């Protein structure tokens, strides 16, 4: 009944020293029933990464919508949208449906191509922006993700340390939610190279 | 299960160096009607305890009789009733807490919030709260209903932590309580100007002040708006 | 309604769909095909509310057949599924949403690969080696998790489905009057007339 | 998810070890088999408190039976004490799904399904809880009377794993039991954390998952 | 607590100053008397939002009328309020008193309760506080009182309404509408409570 | 949320706590509630965070255009009017509670606005979960003829009351001082009285600690020449 | 309608060591968005080297601790001053809670001490009396923030040996009292940051063969 | 509409005479002043059934009191009402004024509202019609009035309450309680409407 | 409630009762006997809420067994049905009624006649040549109204029951897993093992 917890799943993002990480579980359920082990929740438009939790139809629709919007942005601006600007585009786009919202918990992560500054941001379903320095969490195991992150996280982590921290924050958060897990992906993002890792986690 | 009918608003209280203070306005409200203008909501028990009651005034009058009936009963076959086997604040409190929790557990509560303020035999300050749910807590400052939102922030600027208590005099503590009662008059729609204040000091005993009034009110700025 | 299964094997996709149509305490029909050919290499099975099922099935069919004539070309299963999903995702915020769940089984003649898509009335799409809508999944998913292999032949695929229908005829409360089984491969769509 | 089935070689009993508070996983290491006596097991599904309290109580009633009658209680009787107790409580909202599995000489190997609506059923196979359908799918499609003790133990373990995987409210580990004429034998705690991968590799199954 | 009284020299409007949200006093020194023209005032009671939105619109309607047809009659101001309050009665919680001084008809008082009916009266009381002073006002009102008498009658009346009504308090503001123009009076707790 | 506004001799000051919350959880420990409608008109918001942010930006935009069309510094009464007619049109469904404060050619101004479209004038105002805590301090310590220094103190003390005594409020005190004939000065993290102490332990793990199934490189770049 | 339950907030934490146990709880008491107390003890020494906390509705928590404390007194009288063992304590508490199955105590209960072999014991209960022995348990408001951290930092979950690419799990070792207190303090610092109901004070009770010791730590008061 | 007032000579009780069943007047000349003792009387407001049931039990208890312990205090009568009203607060809609005359204590007025609380006052007003006369009664009541001044004050007070309240009306009956004993007074519409 | 039929022919009563026990989405058992022997020549079938059905049937069985020992005599089918109706009629006005419907098939050794009694959970008793409880009746009554003859043999009454079971297997939404069939005649109660 509560649309934000029919399909289940989680996204987390973190800033480090001249890098960011964004990670998500792979589950898609219909409540108790697991349906898919391959439902990725992290998409990318140029160098800007978007994670989306909540009702899966809306996850898909918003990804299709932001691909559309960033494609036209690039044809008219003759450059790739930057994380700060995309964040405003997500917030605008969600607030347009104020009285019929997309049941989603979006998370933006990426490095500014001109300032080299690592950037993350989260949103409620009507586009209120949360621009924490440290970390952003979203999904059915948000409570848990807040607990893991707030204890595990320290600033200015190197990409290979940050990978460990965000992986351990997601894994241990997911093992304590019935509607998350079933696999996980972590993106380590530097100014001009992006490593994608699939995690070994329990399949229950 | 009932609903409160005639009601009394905030009770406010704090510890100081040598005892406790408690105050409450003299109003019995009836929904939005300010019906009864001489209600006494501070009820002294012996010379070492004052009970302050907010909520249903019918349930308060009952609790007042329970306390009058507790004094009588403790004197029965008790040659030390005015000495070592006198009622303590902590005895009177624990009795009220027992009754409140039992009543809520029968789904038929005494629709009140209560603050027991007194000095023990050994001279220690006693200040404890209980309500219609049987929830109980102690703190250097305690207020009920509206007073929780507006009195505690002001009184906690004087006694923020236990270590502040011995640094707080009765004049400073009383000034803070008197000011708090003015702020509640400005801001609580079901408060009165007329209140009672009791001091329980481990040296000077129980001082009970009736018919106090909120004064030094600022209304001057009204003409400009 | 209630029984639509799909299993993608090596070189084909197999859709199995219940023959029962029940209104109230009567089974009105025991030979119902809960399927529509969208194009020669794409089949769609459907289950959900009375009326909505066929109105949605036939509507999608008519659009895909229109696209086929206009472009004298057959859309990929992926393209058809994306079209179908978006229709549902649009419906879910309509005055009266289409209450219909579909499996889309297609052979992609460009990639020479069978594909199964599972989409729910909200527009929730996933590509699966095997899928089911409603209660069936509660039995058949754990069953297939054990018995499935990616490199199974169509004959093994059909034996694996027989296992699924038997398990459903044993443990499901309602009588779904058997399944109609159809194979989508490189040579198109054919009905298995003995099951 | 809990199962128990009769075969040539006695009874197999297998349960997961997950407790849920809605979508919150409360524990991964909880026990769902109570050992009533050396020849009598009870399975637990439903209200965590209802299952623990009324089943350790059943244990007390079964002990008082053997003192009073100088003889260990029949599975039929042990089950009917529980079904009569929950039947007294019907509509008060007890939530309990149990299999009373045991051996006695007069009965042979015996399983009774008991639930808090007051249903009591004798049968060869039962699966109980949120993931019973999952377990039922693997169990029903591999079950023969003439399984070996080794094959039955594995089919029971694998049927739970199946439900552990698909059902969001089953998981943690598999607790395994074999019941003979010589009583019950514990056959270990198998964490799904290691068992899923071992079973996937060795059996070539679970192809749905990223290997 | 709001009232208007028509006397010899003109008309007097009076109000308390309390805006409450439940039992919390949001503002204890609000001005509930709002000018519509130079010598036409309203006193607002009900929703803070609903009364303000309305009063803003009536201001605009009379400003436009003045530009076209010169000074509107107090009756005309009352009609604009009635028209708004009657046509929007399903979504308005607003009780309005309109008082004005022209030079032809002199002092006039109109009251507009919830329905959006209009009532021309020698004096009007309204708001939660009014219930407690129907007896006192009825026994104390006379026609053809002086300014000093009318200000006193209104001071005493609202003094009582503040005392008994939890939804009324603060200062008593008045506005005197005579040939001479507009005079603003304030009375503070210390002055009126000891009456 | 705890927001206050306090008028003084030559201007108006506005203050807010820096905690944003999803139910009982804290999302942003150092959030900024102090928003800019025009260069010399700031407001602060409580209620639905999105709703207050949308409505500030929409009225900020229309005020910027109006200022250009009229060739005048924008006025607070204008921001006030636009806000109240928008919020009233939407019947409370736009959960925006704002203290609006500015300096303009007409002088210094201080207004509140509630989601239904009611507005409020005064020399001191408070809003949010923390509003009763703030108003207790304001009612106890506010006087006529406050200096700039006294009004900032009184504004921050009023936010502090909220930080300590209200669970809905916490972290730091943000201030903006709009003085007549001067640029607005926005003192982000004015007071910083809730710094987390050093943790007992580093939880930096040893590399290799996580089990990995598959690595790969992702192309973020566009398709290359040749 | 009268609602006989409320929520007094707060959070508690039980960790079992090799020859000790700890039961910690913040000292903040709340209702809605108001603070009732900055120091209202929630973790009680019940005698017989057992420490107990019932977090949730303080009226129900106080009533239960009181009834259990009484149960320990009446066990000394009825069984010749015999020491109530932790496993026996837990079963008694299951019966206390289940007694009120159809009007529950709204509390999450943790008890701690040593078992009859001198090893650290933690037992946790639901409201209606279901219970298990555990190495770790957070309860109350920030339970979801703290438990995952303890799965990771106490039972070394999702942690492998570097350069064993997931073949070998990090071996699960007993922790010093010094290392356990550090994980408790870090848990309540993290919990205070991200939860509005947790703060003011941390009270830890440490149970060894020598008895019950207390430690107190200030938390952020916002 | 009911009130009691304590004056020099003794105490006076008064009431309207209307019993209504919704907007229908069931009886227009009912006596709501009921004797508990020889110089103790109660005034009834609320449910006709609940007020009668209670007044009969109080009368019974005071008749018993009189047998055993002699003539009971006015306080004691108030006390018996308080006990019935408080202990049965979840099934009673009754608001009671109790007035009596001892030779020690002289005139005494007690009010027992819906709570089951009890209040000793120099005068008390209650019933639906009382809301409209709080202002009037507060302003006009003095201590140590004469019998004739007290009858006037009540006649004026209840006339207003009857005039404004739809739930009040008919005749004003009063009962004057003094050392001389009990005087019963009635005032008809044509007397009190023209005040 | 599942399917329970009865049909009285010349010299026997035949009771057919479904074998399925279904809980939510799972058929837990497909071999359930929905029958208790009450005495050697009286069989009772039952259907309704889970628990209640067995508990009520066994209770009745105990009570009749008790009678049979006490009097060393077998109550007539008429007497047992009167007993059973009265328990249900007492049950409906209880705190928690037995939610059970029963057929009682009995051979009266005195009158040498088969007797079928249909009794619902309200205690509504009727003697019938054929009867059913729940949805079964809606198909089987009109069917047997056509075919049934009063003088049919037991073989004919079994063929007539195969018709009833085929119509239910064709047109009933639920899979009831066939029936256990029992014959009550002068030689007692036996089970047909193949049906
Ligand atoms: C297989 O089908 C398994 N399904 C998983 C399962 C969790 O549904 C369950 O039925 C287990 C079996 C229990 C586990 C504990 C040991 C005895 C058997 N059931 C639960 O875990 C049970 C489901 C509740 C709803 C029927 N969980 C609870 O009762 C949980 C457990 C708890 F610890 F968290 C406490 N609790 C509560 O519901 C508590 C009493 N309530 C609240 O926290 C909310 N009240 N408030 N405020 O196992 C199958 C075997
Ligand atoms: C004399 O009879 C006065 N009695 C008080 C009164 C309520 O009848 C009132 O009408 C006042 C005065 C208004 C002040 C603004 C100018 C027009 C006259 N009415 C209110 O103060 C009004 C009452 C609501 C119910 C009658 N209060 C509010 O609108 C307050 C203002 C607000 F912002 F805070 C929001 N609010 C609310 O009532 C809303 C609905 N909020 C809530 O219900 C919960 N809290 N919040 N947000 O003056 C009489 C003349
Ligand atoms: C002054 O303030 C008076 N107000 C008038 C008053 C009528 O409200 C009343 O309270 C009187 C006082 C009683 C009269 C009986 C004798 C003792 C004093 N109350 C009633 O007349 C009473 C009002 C009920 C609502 C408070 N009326 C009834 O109970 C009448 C009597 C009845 F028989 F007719 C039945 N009945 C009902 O109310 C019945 C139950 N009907 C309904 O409730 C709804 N009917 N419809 N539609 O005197 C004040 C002192
Ligand atoms: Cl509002
Ligand atoms: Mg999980
Ligand atoms: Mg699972
Ligand atoms: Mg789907
Ligand atoms: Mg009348």
């Amino acid at each position: 009944s509560d649309p934000s917890s029919i399909n289940g799943g989680i996204v987390v993002a973190m800033t480090g020293k001249d890098c960011v990480a964004i990670a998500c579980d792979l589950r898609l359920g219909s409540q108790s029933l697991g349906v898919s082990n391959k439902f990725e929740k992290i998409f990318h438009y140029g160098h800007v990464f978007l994670g989306i939790t909540g009702l899966a139809t809306d996850v898909t629709t918003l990804n299709e919508m932001f691909r559309y919007k960033t494609n036209l942005y690039k044809l008219k601006e003759e450059r790739a949208i930057e994380p700060e600007t995309f964040t405003q585009l997500v917030s605008s786009s969600l607030y347009e449906r104020r009285f019929g919202p997309y049941f989603v918990g979006p998370v933006v992560a990426g490095i500014n191509s001109k300032s080299g500054k690592p950037f993350i941001a989260g949103f409620d379903l009507i586009g209120c922006i949360d621009e924490a320095k440290d970390f952003i969490v979203s999904g059915t195991a948000s409570d848990q993700l807040f607990g893991m992150c707030e204890s595990l996280y320290e600033p200015n982590l190197e990409p290979e340390d940050l990978f460990e921290t965000i992986s351990q924050a997601l894994l241990n958060a997911a093992d304590r939610d019935a509607l998350s897990g079933w696999g996980a992906v972590v993106y380590i993002i530097k100014k001009d190279e992006v490593v994608k890792r699939y995690l070994k986690m329990r399949q229950d | 299960t009932q609903q409160p009918i005639v009601t009394g608003t905030s009770v406010i209280s704090m510890k100081y160096d040598n005892g406790v203070i408690i105050a409450a306005d003299n109003l019995g409200s009836y929904g939005s009607l300010l019906r009864f203008n001489g209600v006494e909501r501070l009820i002294p028990v012996g010379d070492n305890t004052v009970v302050g009651i907010s909520g249903d005034i019918s349930d308060m009058q009952h609790i007042e009789r329970l306390l009058k009936d507790l004094v009588t009963e403790n004197a029965y076959d008790n040659p030390l009733a005015d000495a070592e086997e006198a009622l303590e604040p902590s005895y009177i409190f624990e009795y009220l807490a027992t009754v409140m929790y039992q009543r809520r557990s029968k789904m038929n509560p005494l629709w009140n919030a209560i603050i027991v303020a007194g000095v023990q035999s050994n001279g220690d300050q006693f200040l404890r709260y209980v309500n219609l749910l049987g929830v109980t807590y102690s703190s250097p400052t305690l207020a009920t209903g509206f007073g929780a939102h507006m009195a505690n922030p002001l009184l906690r600027k004087v006694v923020d932590r236990e270590s502040d208590i011995p640094k707080t005099t009765v004049q400073v503590a009383e000034e803070a309580i008197v000011n708090a009662m003015r702020v509640l008059y400005y801001r609580d729609a079901r408060s009165s100007r007329n209140f009672s204040l009791a001091i329980i000091d481990k040296n000077t005993g129980l001082t009970f002040k009736k018919n106090l009034q909120v004064e030094n009110m600022k209304w001057d700025f009204a003409k400009d708006i | 309604m209630d029984i639509i299964l799909g299993i993608r094997v090596q070189d084909s996709v197999i859709l199995a769909s219940s023959k029962a149509v029940t209104r109230g305490i009567s089974v009105l029909k025991d030979s119902d095909d809960k399927t529509r050919q969208l194009s020669p290499h794409t089949l769609m099975s459907f289950a959900g509310e009375a009326g909505d099922t066929v109105q949605f099935a036939e509507y999608i069919q008519a659009n895909i057949q229109l696209y086929s004539i206009r472009e004298d070309y057959e859309l990929s299963p992926q393209a058809v599924s994306s079209f179908v999903r978006q229709e549902l995702a649009k419906s879910i915020r309509s005055r009266r949403p289409y209450q219909v769940n579909v499996l889309i089984g297609g052979y992609d003649k460009k990639k020479n690969k069978p594909e199964l898509y599972q989409i729910d009335y909200l527009g929730t799409k996933v590509e699966l080696p095997y899928g089911a809508h409603g209660y069936s999944g509660f039995y058949t998913f754990s069953l297939l998790d054990h018995h499935y292999r990616p490199d199974m032949t169509t004959e093994e695929g059909l034996d694996l489905l027989k296992l699924c229908v038997q398990e459903l005829e044993k443990r499901m409360p309602m009588d779904f009057k058997g399944v109609i089984v159809k194979i989508v491969d490189k040579d198109g769509i054919r009905q298995v007339d003995d099951f | 998810t809990t199962l128990a089935f009769r075969f040539q070689g006695g009874i197999i009993v297998a349960v997961d070890s997950r407790a849920t508070a809605g979508n919150w996983v409360a524990s991964q290491t909880v026990k769902k088999v109570i050992e009533i006596n050396p020849f009598l097991l009870g399975t637990m599904a439903g209200g965590a408190a209802d299952c623990q309290f009324w089943e350790t109580w059943l244990g007390s009633q079964c002990r008082l039976h053997e003192l009073r009658e100088k003889e260990r209680i029949s599975v039929a009787a042990a089950s009917k004490i529980l079904s009569n107790l929950v039947y007294q409580y019907k509509g008060a909202g007890l939530s309990m799904g149990t299999m009373i599995c045991g051996y006695t000489r007069k009965e042979g190997p015996t399983i009774y399904y008991v639930d808090s609506d007051g249903t009591r059923l004798k049968g060869d196979i039962f699966c109980v809880g949120s993931g019973q359908t999952f377990a039922y799918g693997v169990l029903d499609s591999n079950y023969k009377w003439d399984l070996s003790v080794e094959d039955a133990l594995y089919l029971g373990k694998r049927s739970i794993l199946a439900a552990a995987h698909r059902d969001a409210y089953s998981g943690g580990s598999v607790n395994l039991y074999h019941v003979t004429e010589d009583g019950w034998i514990y056959h270990g705690n198998h964490d799904v954390g290691e068992l899923f991968w071992k079973v996937k590799e060795e059996e070539g199954s679970f192809n749905n998952v990223i290997g | 607590t709001i009232m208007a009284v028509e006397f010899d020299g003109g008309v007097v409007m009076g109000s308390d100053s309390r805006v409450s949200a439940g039992e919390a006093v949001v503002n204890r020194v609000f001005d509930k008397l709002s000018p519509l023209h130079e010598r036409i005032y309203c006193a607002l009671s009900g929703s803070a939002a609903d009364t303000q939105a309305i009063a803003d619109i009536v201001q605009y309607h009379l400003e436009l009328y003045t530009s076209q047809y010169g000074t509107p009659s107090t009756e005309t101001a009352a009609s604009v309020f009635k028209e708004l309050c009657y046509e929007n009665k399903d979504n308005l919680t607003a009780g309005i008193i309109v008082a004005g001084y022209d030079d032809k008809n002199k002092g006039e008082v109109y009251t507009i309760p919830l329905g959006g009916s209009v009532h021309k009266l020698p004096y009007a009381i309204a708001g939660s506080g009014s219930t407690f002073i129907y007896g006192y006002c009825d026994k104390n009102f006379r026609e053809n009182m002086s300014k000093e008498e009318t200000v006193d009658f209104i001071k005493h009346s609202l003094s009582q309404a503040i005392k008994w009504d939890g939804s009324s308090g603060g200062v008593i503001r008045m506005v005197v509408l005579t040939a001479a123009g507009v005079e603003r009076l304030i009375f503070y707790p210390d002055e009126y409570e000891q009456l | 949320t705890t927001i206050v506004g306090v008028k003084f001799n030559n201007g108006v000051v506005i203050a807010a706590d820096t905690r944003s919350t999803q139910g009982p959880i804290v999302a942003d420990k150092n959030c900024a509630k102090l928003h800019r409608i025009s260069p010399k008109i700031w407001c602060a918001g409580a209620g639905t965070a999105a709703d207050t942010e949308a409505v500030t930006q929409l009225i900020g935009s229309n005020i910027e255009l109006h200022s250009l069309y009229t060739s005048r510094e924008p006025r607070v009464v204008s921001a006030l009017q636009m806000l109240k007619q928008h919020l009233f049109k939407y019947q409370g469904h736009i959960g925006a509670y704002l203290i609006v404060a500015g300096v303009d050619p007409t002088g210094s101004h201080l207004f509140s606005i509630h989601a239904h479209g009611s507005t409020d004038v005064g020399y001191y105002l408070s809003l949010g979960s923390g509003s009763l805590a703030a108003m207790a301090v304001l009612e106890s310590h506010w006087k006529q003829d406050l200096t700039k220094e006294e009004a900032i103190k009184l504004a921050s003390d009023a936010i502090q009351a909220g930080i300590w005594n209200d669970l809905g409020s916490g972290s730091n005190v943000d201030v903006c001082v709009m003085e007549i004939g001067k640029d607005a000065e926005y003192l982000r993290n004015y007071l910083t009285p809730n710094v987390r102490e050093e943790k007992q332990k580093s939880y930096k793990f040893p590399r290799g600690t996580t089990a990995v199934l598959k690595e790969s490189i992702v192309n973020i770049c566009d398709i290359q020449e040749e | 309608q009268f609602n006989p339950y409320g929520d007094n907030g707060g959070t508690i934490l039980g960790i079992a060591g090799e020859d000790f146990a700890v039961l910690a709880g913040d000292t903040r008491n709340i209702t809605d968005y108001s603070i009732n107390s900055r120091y209202e003890p929630k973790v009680f020494d019940c005698g017989d080297n057992i420490v107990m906390s019932a977090n949730g509705f303080a009226a129900d928590g106080d009533a239960l601790v009181k009834r259990f404390k009484n149960s320990v007194k009446w066990y000394h009288f009825d069984h010749n001053d015999k020491k109530l063992s932790i496993n026996s304590a837990a079963r008694n508490i299951q019966h206390l809670l289940y007694g009120k199955r159809f009007f529950p105590y709204y509390v999450h209960t943790i008890i701690a001490g040593l078992d009859e072999d001198g090893k650290g014991a933690v037992y946790s209960f639901d409201p209606v009396g279901s219970y298990e022995r555990e190495q770790c348990r957070a309860g109350g408001a920030a339970a979801s923030l703290i438990m995952p951290f303890l799965d990771n930092q106490v039972n070394f979950k999702n942690q492998y040996e570097p350069g064993t690419n997931g073949k070998v799990k990090k071996p699960l070792k007993y922790l010093s009292v010094e290392e356990v207190i550090k994980l408790v303090r870090d848990s309540f610092t993290s919990a205070t940051e991200r939860h509005i109901q947790v703060g003011d004070g941390l009270e830890i009770l440490i149970v060894t063969k020598d008895g019950v010791r207390k430690e107190f730590y200030e938390l952020k008061r916002d």
